[PDB]
C-alpha cells in the first residue's frame, strides 16, 4: 500500500497506488468508478 | 430478470405503514443472490400459503 505498483486483481490488470478506501462497498459491489469511468477501487478476491 | 443465461434477482425489505395499493416514495433495490441457471423462462407463478 501507499506505493506505485502493477496490480492484477480478479483478472483486472492495472497500475496505480493502492490505498484503503473509506467508501463502504456492498458485499456484491466490487469495482468502483469515478466520473472518468475508469476503475476507482477494487476488492481483494483472496481476503475481502 | 434473466439475460445471457444468467439470472439476476434484486431484493429489498424495509418496514412501512401501508393499507392498500402502493406508497409513494423512493427505494434503492440491491441484489440478492447469483443464479447462473441458463434456462428459458416464459412463465412464472406466485406461491401462497
Ligand atoms: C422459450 O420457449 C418458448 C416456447 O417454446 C418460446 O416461444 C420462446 O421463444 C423461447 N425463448 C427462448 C429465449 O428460447
Amino acid at each position: 500500500k501507499n506505493k506505485c505498483v502493477n496490480f492484477n486483481f480478479n483478472g483486472l490488470t492495472g497500475t496505480g497506488v493502492l490505498t484503503e478506501s473509506n467508501k463502504k462497498f456492498l458485499p456484491f459491489q466490487q469495482f468502483g468508478r469515478d466520473i472518468a469511468d475508469t476503475t476507482d477501487a477494487v476488492r481483494d478476491p483472496q481476503t475481502l | 430478470k434473466n439475460i445471457d443465461g444468467y439470472f439476476k434477482i434484486y431484493s429489498k425489505h424495509t418496514p412501512i405503514n401501508l393499507v392498500r395499493d402502493l406508497p409513494q416514495g423512493f427505494s434503492a433495490l440491491e441484489p440478492l443472490v447469483d443464479l447462473p441457471i441458463g434456462i428459458n423462462i416464459t412463465r412464472f407463478q406466485t406461491l401462497l400459503a
